[PDB]
């Protein structure tokens, strides 16, 4: 199977080629990392918001 | 970063964000066409 580019409307048909798309043998996970929490000094709701922004 | 109370200010340390947080009070306490520095240029 081969895949054709624009102008061929992306048609996928049987064929042959030496340039092959290939997902690397060991791909990686693209998850968003999780960081440690940020500590705000104690106060009332508005003081905490002011310190945050 | 830290709250600033205008009654504690002294024209002899002051961040740009701190100066912008309390702006009208600082402007009112200085003379017209007066220029004074804050910090870091």
């Amino acid at each position: 199977w081969v895949i054709m580019g624009p102008g061929y409307n992306g048609e996928i048909k049987p064929g042959t080629a030496s340039n092959t798309w290939c997902y690397p043998t060991n791909p990686v996970t693209g998850e968003i990392p999780t960081l440690s929490a940020l500590d705000i000094p104690d106060g009332d709701e508005v003081d905490v918001q002011w310190r945050l922004v | 970063a830290e709250p600033v109370y205008p009654d504690q200010l002294r024209l002899f340390p002051v961040n740009r964000e701190e100066a912008q947080s309390v702006k009208s009070n600082i402007v009112g306490m200085m003379g017209q066409w007066q220029i004074s520095g804050l910090a870091n240029g």
